[PDB]
RNA sequence: GGAGGCCCGCCGCGGUGCUGACGCGCAGAUCGCUCGUCGGAGCCGGGCAUGGGGGCGAAAGACUCAUCGAACCGCCUGGUAG
RNA sequence: UACUCCGCGCCCCGGAGGACUGAGGGGGAGACGGGUUCCGCGGCGCCUGCAUCUGGCCGCGGGUGACUCGGGCCUAAGCGGCGGGUGAAGACCGGGAAGGGGCGUGCCCGCCCGUCGAACGGGGAGCCGGCGGAGACUCCGGCAGGCGCGGCCCCCGCGGAGACGCCCGCCCCCCGGCGACGCGCACGGGGACCGCGGCGGGCGGCGCCCCGGCCCGCGAACGCCCCGCAGCCCCCGGACGCCUUGCGCGGAGAGGGGGGCCCGGGGGCGGACCCCGCGCGUCCCCGGCCGCCCCUGAAAAGCCGGGGGGCGCCGGCCGCGCGCCGUACCGACCGCAGCAGGACUCCGGGGUCAGCAGCCUCUAGCGCGGGAGCGAACGCGGCUCAGGGAAGUCGGCAAGCCGGCUCCGUAACCUCGGGAAAAGGAGUGGCUCUGACGGCCGGGUCAGAACUGGAACGGACGCGGGGAUCCCGACUGUUUACUAG
């Protein structure tokens, strides 16, 4: 068609960060609008601010219990590097102390 | 390519509404008081 | 100095504020844009984050320092005085 | 006439401090039994920027001594303090930069900051960026100690008042020109509504005692007495002298 | 507007139901001289304030 | 720049020049010494011989 | 909608979990004279494409009277 | 009437204070039949309108005729 | 390489000159050309706060719903008048 | 900017012709405000500043459907309440006050407000096709999601060298995370749009040419499997190397080889019996960097993890359920009016071009306080003018000159940054050619030559006149809405 202009899909037309769309062609040769949802951040380390490996960027409510866990004693709260320091620090301190 | 007629064109707010005690269009929607009956 | 004779980084101001202000800004801005040696790892990776906040791009250690420069002379004098007064007390308990 | 600018400021309204997005009130740790006998250990967690303030603030975590868990404080950072450092407070704290201890145990000639005028008030004396106090002398008979304030005046305080070793971080801030009117605008937009400033001689008589006339000028002397009533106290209040003397 | 409370909607509903003429059998049953209802309104001329 | 760098990388990864020569030519390319691919190619033969 | 394998087709039909079975004969393009088996389940619609028409008769005859069956065989 | 013939649905006027569950119960008790779903609506003149769709094994047309609507 | 209360310039935001048109007007302040600015002490929408001898003012006695060198409404009040 | 012929009447409807708005729309939709103006049938008494068979006018009947869209919940700036305090009262002010729950009947825990305030902020979950005269993310058909409740079966952890993987426990105390956040020139990726070539289907015109013109060729949410650059991490081992447009990194462990994690995305198969290739640009979103600040760029509900303690099927299949309110239409809103004013936001094709500028146009919409004749003065808005060139006038006011791009050449003075497009010169069309720059065919740009047109080429459009001085204010900025910028 010679015109590809669309109309707003939301209750109002103000374009905030939760009102973003993309365009796709439908089976009836029509151009439609689809929401672009915000992607949440995955959990971040407590000691450092880096991201924790093994967990996807989805809200935890939509994940199974196994998919939001890491198999380590402090898994999901701190990284492997930060856990070594705590183990070394506690042992070396309690040996001298 | 004023303070009169052109400024009347910027009016699209409701200052008063209907009172629940007297029902008289004198309830201030931002003070939450009636200018007529005092509710 | 292929492009300017004397203005240096104060060339962003054109001709707009006078000579005294531009000279003082030259000194201060040169100081505040510089890279400083990290006191914890001896590398020149410390940069300013806010008025008195300095961060290392290697070890990621944050320090409280001066504005425009990591160290100030009054602070060095004070640290030396504290260190001296600390030893005299610990000899006699 | 009508009410002057000074009279309108005191009633609040558009003259209140903008406090949105501020970390909180900076204070020394509260005084308790544990540090009235020994020392309490803490760890510096972060160094942050406070809106409106020129000096940085440090977040320090201490153990909880009346239960379980931890307690988060908010200090004014001395120069040289770094993230991950551990500090002590109490009668037995050691003489290091970040530590808090009573002034009676601090040797004469030391630099201190965030001093408290009266015991257990949590700091009030040297809190602006670059400032510091000096311990001058002790008097064991009366249990009072003399300090020197950043303004140069000398004061006596009780020997049980606490302070922090070092000087406040961020020194040198006022050595750089603001240069532009837009910079002063941002600086004062972080604090309160007080800028820009209109001169009194440029007003009409109805809204300032200095206004009016066929030339811009102050009619009378600008020195007003100490007992002038609120709408009169403009100019130089109870001035001992005027002008650029040049000597000490 | 298209986003109203039920309370405003109910007061505007009564205004519409009342904008009617005098029925023909009423005019002659009561022997009426004035045959128009002067409490009617027109949307282009009125301010209901409701 | 992208053309020159991909050529140099392909030559290093074939062991057609030593890593030291590779670094020197990398710097000379970043210095605006070569105007096109042809001029770089004949320079490499000279340096190699 | 999801694809299903042959072995767990008549198994599902064994546990009485299918609600209907449709047979459609595809004879154009990459679907060259093959047939698609579509089984309606409580949660999903499952479809299998047997590689040849003959395989369809055996399986469907292997579940005859166990689940109701439709035929399409569009020839247009 | 097209609704009755096509979608197995009847359109009724109810009291504004009624909610969907009680309209469903009242329809089931007053006309002995089964109800599948109810949609409601408040009209510009202030009345409440209900769209009542009967259960698949119920012919809406015969109930409509019996009540006299047909 | 890409800084700047930098420059030319569109929409916007303003309002220089013609002392142009109009001046029983399209209009109780508008129209046309020409013009100023256009990454910033920028511009716009909604919510909220400040009330009359009071407010608010980068200051013109400006603005505070066509009203401001002291708003509007009712009453004292059929105020007094050589 | 604008109508005409015929049916039929300058204004309604139809066909044919001729035009316009010109993607910041006289287009298609929302917020606020309006409140039935919406739809069908009939009509011309009023209004539709001319007419009317027309109508937002008059009469009679109709019309707004939600587990998934918004409100109802959260908290912002704020507002209210609070044993009490004060004031002749009305009222106003307010942390120092024996201020609640759980499990289940006895015990245990616990200093102290708000189901107030955002139809743009936060928030658990929806797509396609079709149907009416007026409604649709709401109806019907299909295919899915989320959150609960009830039955039946129904389990208290293994793999890896490691990063981590794979098949799903709850309650309390504490420690955390997500929600959750600035601006910017560039660079890279994805989507949609756009264009070019090929193949299949349809059409138009044709004095001459024409495989050279026009139109069409569609694939969603969701499920499973593969791939996914940059970033971050693991193993071996032990270094002048790796690498960006720019940078940046390395003994606190680089390069190399082999692996893991995330990635708003893509491919395959389903949904659904998929015409084939290629490319520059535009818009939106995302990514890793770098730069900036005496400016550092919200909160809470809700949800989840870890440690310690105490407890115990917790998942699969099959069934049911999801209350209340908004929902038509409009710049039909405010300015006494159907007033050249004012009035927030979303989607944004082709050509010329640096350009979203100016000019013409496809799609869509549409001819608006009425017409005819004549071609005086005079006015309003425009055009040209011999010779002279500010002699006009308080005053170069008004108008005129200049102007795009490329090359050449640019003074005094200066806070050394400027002045500067200083001043001032020359070229520019069409056609036919030549060279240069990539990749294992694409693309435009830049440079040079011959020929040839009334001594012509930024041929419309768009687009600085310049210089020498004095006074005032340093500069960007603000001001008397309606006579002073
Ligand atoms: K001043
Ligand atoms: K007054
Ligand atoms: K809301
Ligand atoms: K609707
Ligand atoms: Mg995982
Ligand atoms: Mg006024
Ligand atoms: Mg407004
Ligand atoms: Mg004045
Ligand atoms: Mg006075
Ligand atoms: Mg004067
Ligand atoms: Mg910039
Ligand atoms: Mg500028
Ligand atoms: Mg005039
Ligand atoms: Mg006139
Ligand atoms: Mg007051
Ligand atoms: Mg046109
Ligand atoms: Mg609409
Ligand atoms: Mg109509
Ligand atoms: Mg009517
Ligand atoms: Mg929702
Ligand atoms: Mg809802
Ligand atoms: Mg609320
Ligand atoms: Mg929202
Ligand atoms: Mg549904
Ligand atoms: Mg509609
Ligand atoms: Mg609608
Ligand atoms: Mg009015
Ligand atoms: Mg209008
Ligand atoms: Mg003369
Ligand atoms: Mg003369
Ligand atoms: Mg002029
Ligand atoms: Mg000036
Ligand atoms: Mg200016
Ligand atoms: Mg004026
Ligand atoms: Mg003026
Ligand atoms: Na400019
Ligand atoms: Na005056
Ligand atoms: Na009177
Ligand atoms: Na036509
Ligand atoms: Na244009
Ligand atoms: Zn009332």
């Amino acid at each position: 068609m010679a015109d590809c202009r669309v109309t707003c899909r939301f209750h109002s037309t103000y374009r905030t960060r939760s009102k973003i769309v993309r365009y796709k062609r439908t089976p009836g040769n029509r151009l439609t609008s689809l929401r672009v949802k915000k992607l949440p951040n995955a959990p971040h380390c407590a000691e450092t601010g880096k991201q924790i490996h093994g967990i996807p960027r989805v809200i935890p409510q939509h994940l199974t219990r196994q998919q939001r866990k890491v198999s380590r004693p402090y898994g999901g709260k701190l990284c492997g590097s930060a856990l070594r320091a705590h183990i070394l620090e506690s042992f070396l301190n309690e040996e001298n102390q | 390519a004023s303070k009169g007629t052109a400024s009347f064109g910027k009016r699209h707010t409701r200052i008063h509404g209907s009172c629940r005690r007297c029902g008289k269009h004198s309830f201030h929607l931002q003070k939450h008081e009636c200018a007529s009956c005092g509710y | 100095a292929k492009r300017t004779k004397k203005v240096g980084l104060t060339g962003k101001y054109g001709t707009r504020y006078g000579r005294a202000a531009r000279k003082q800004l030259l000194k201060i801005e040169t100081s505040q844009k510089a890279k400083y040696t990290c006191p914890f790892c001896a590398k020149d990776k410390v940069r300013r984050t806010a008025c008195g906040i300095w961060t290392c791009r290697s070890c990621s250690k944050t320090m409280a320092g001066g504005a425009y420069s990591l160290h100030t002379e009054p602070a060095n004098a004070a640290r030396a005085t504290i260190r001296r007064l600390r030893l005299a007390r610990e000899d006699a308990q | 006439g009508r009410r002057i600018r000074v009279q309108r400021k005191g009633a609040g309204s558009v003259f209140r401090a903008h406090v949105a997005r501020r970390l909180g009130a900076a204070k020394l740790r509260a005084n308790d039994f544990a540090e009235r006998t020994g020392s309490v250990r803490g760890v510096v967690k972060a160094i942050l920027h406070d809106r409106g303030r020129g000096a940085p603030l440090a977040r320090v975590q201490f153990p909880n001594m009346r239960g379980e868990g931890r307690v988060n404080e908010l200090f004014i950072a001395p120069e040289g303090m770094y993230t991950g450092q551990e500090v002590f407070s109490g009668n037995k704290a050691t003489l290091h930069i970040g530590n808090i201890l009573p002034v009676g145990n601090i040797p004469e000639g030391t630099y201190v900051c965030n001093v408290e005028e009266k015991p257990m008030d949590r700091g009030c004396l040297a809190r602006a960026s670059g400032t510091y106090c000096l311990v001058v002398a002790h008097n064991m008979e009366t249990n009072k100690t003399r300090i020197r304030l950043p303004s140069g005046q000398k004061k006596l305080i009780s020997s049980k008042a606490r302070a922090m070793i070092g000087l406040v971080a961020g020194g040198g801030r006022t050595d750089k020109p603001l240069l532009k009117a837009g910079n002063a605008y941002h600086k004062y937009k972080a604090k309160r509504n007080c800028w820009p400033v209109v001169r009194g001689v440029a007003m009409n008589p109805v809204d300032h005692p200095h206004g009016g006339g066929n030339h811009q000028h102050i009619g009378v002397s600008s020195c007003v007495p100490r007992n002038a009533v609120p709408g009169q106290k403009v100019g130089l209040i109870a001035a001992r002298r005027t002008g650029c003397s040049g000597g000490k | 507007s298209a986003n109203k409370t039920l309370e405003r909607k109910l007061r505007l509903g009564k205004k519409i139901r009342m904008n009617k003429n005098i029925p023909r059998w009423v005019i002659l049953k009561d022997k009426l001289k004035k045959r128009w209802n002067y409490k009617r309104h027109h949307w282009r001329r009125s301010h209901l304030k409701l | 720049q992208r053309v020159l760098r991909r050529l140099l990388s392909r030559y290093r990864d074939d062991e057609k020049i030593d890593r030291h020569l590779y670094e020197t030519l990398y710097a000379k390319a970043k210095g605006n010494m070569f105007k096109n691919k042809r001029v770089l190619l004949e320079h490499i033969v000279g340096m190699q011989k | 909608p999801n694809t299903i394998t042959e072995e767990n087709l008549m198994k599902m039909i064994a546990d009485g979990r299918g609600k209907k079975l449709v047979v459609k004969s595809c004879s154009k393009g990459r679907l060259q004279g093959k047939v698609k088996l579509k089984l309606r389940t409580a949660k999903y619609l499952y479809t299998l494409t047997v590689p040849n028409a003959d395989d369809a008769k055996s399986i469907v005859k292997g579940c005859k009277d166990k689940v109701e069956v439709q035929y399409v065989n569009d020839s247009e | 009437t097209t609704q009755i013939e096509k979608n197995n649905t009847i359109v009724f006027i109810v009291d504004r204070r009624a909610s969907k569950p009680e309209i469903r119960k009242a329809f089931e008790t007053v006309f002995e039949t089964k109800v599948a779903r109810v949609n409601t609506l408040i009209t510009p003149l202030g009345l409440k309108k209900a769209f009542i769709r009967l259960a698949p094994d119920v012919q809406a047309m015969d109930v409509a005729s019996k009540m006299g609507l047909a």
